[PDB]
This record gives structure tokens, C-alpha cells and sequence, in this order.
């Protein structure tokens, strides 16, 4: 079954609300794995505490960087970057889970949540996941973007994990 | 050896 996890956002420390995905394992397992363990924090690392450093209205939230905590960070579980599994999904809307890369075969923690049809990055970027419940907390956390992209509070993962 | 900065664009116009 393609496994369930959520963050629970925070906005300046102030609880917003639980996001939870579906993370696509059934297409692209290993690039779910990653996200997965992150989640859970199970390597004694992950996205707990990290935060979305890049929040672009009508585009996209960027977040992933637990290593550097400045945008510029992230790792995978792998030891090394990871090859892009496939680009079989889309980013056909809203709540589409995807991988930030620095170009082919750069896939790390680094990840967004769009908040529209982002058709562009198809073929460029490995969509491995979607929203399942809580897209108006990603809504909500879009408000505190701009077009340049910097957040006007920090909207932080206060907590992350896997969920039966 | 050093990698680079996980990014995502936005559109081009």
C-alpha cells in the first residue's frame, strides 16, 4: 500500500495544521522510501524541525533542507544524490508532491508542494507524492510567500511522520 | 566534489 505521512505545520512557532500525502511508492519507490524516512526521522535525520524556505503564491512551496537550514542543504538517505526513478507522473495541479534537483540525477531532501499545475517541470523534476488531506493548510502557508519567494513568517515542520 | 543547490524554476514567459 503507498504509505501516508504528514507534517504538521507551524507558522512563527504558532501550530497552523496537520498536511498529510500519499507518497507514490507503487511508481516510484525508492524516491517514496526517501521521503518516507525522512518523515519518520527513523535515520536520526530528517525534516522534523526544517522549514519551507521558498513559498512562491500561485506556484509552489519549497522546503526539504534540514542539513543547512538556509535553502541551500538536504540529503537523501542514500549516501549520495539519487537518479530520478522515472517521469511517469505529472505535476497536472494543486497539492503535487516533487522533487527540487540541481538538474538530472540530483535528487537529495529538498522537495515542493505545488499550488497549481506546474506542466513545465515535467520531465525535469520526479513527482512522487500529492496531498491527501489538509491542502487548505497548504493555502493557508502559501499566504505567507511572495513573489520572490522569501517568507514573511517561518513556517516550519513541528512535527513530521508516517501514519497507519 | 561539490554538488549543486536543489532549485525548481518557475515558468518561463
Amino acid at each position: 500500500v503507498n504509505p501516508t505521512v504528514f507534517f504538521d505545520i507551524a507558522v512563527d512557532g504558532e501550530p497552523l495544521g496537520r498536511v498529510s500525502f500519499e507518497l507514490f511508492a507503487d511508481k516510484v519507490p525508492k524516491t517514496a522510501e526517501n521521503f518516507r524516512a525522512l518523515s519518520t526521522g527513523e535515520k536520526g535525520f530528517g525534516y522534523k524541525g526544517s522549514c519551507f524556505h521558498r513559498i512562491i503564491p500561485g506556484f509552489m512551496c519549497q522546503g526539504g533542507d534540514f542539513t543547512r537550514h538556509n535553502g541551500t542543504g538536504g540529503k537523501s538517505i542514500y549516501g549520495e544524490k539519487f537518479e530520478d526513478e522515472n517521469f511517469i507522473l505529472k505535476h497536472t495541479g494543486p497539492g503535487i508532491l516533487s522533487m527540487a534537483n540541481a538538474g538530472p540525477n540530483t535528487n537529495g531532501s529538498q522537495f515542493f508542494i505545488c499550488t497549481a499545475k506546474t506542466e513545465w517541470l515535467d520531465g525535469k523534476h520526479v513527482v512522487f507524492g500529492k496531498v491527501k488531506e489538509g491542502m487548505n493548510i497548504v493555502e493557508a502557508m502559501e499566504r505567507f510567500g511572495s513573489r520572490n519567494g522569501k517568507t514573511s513568517k517561518k513556517i516550519t515542520i513541528a512535527d513530521c511522520g508516517q501514519l497507519e | 566534489v561539490v554538488h549543486g543547490v536543489a532549485t525548481v524554476a518557475e515558468k518561463t514567459k
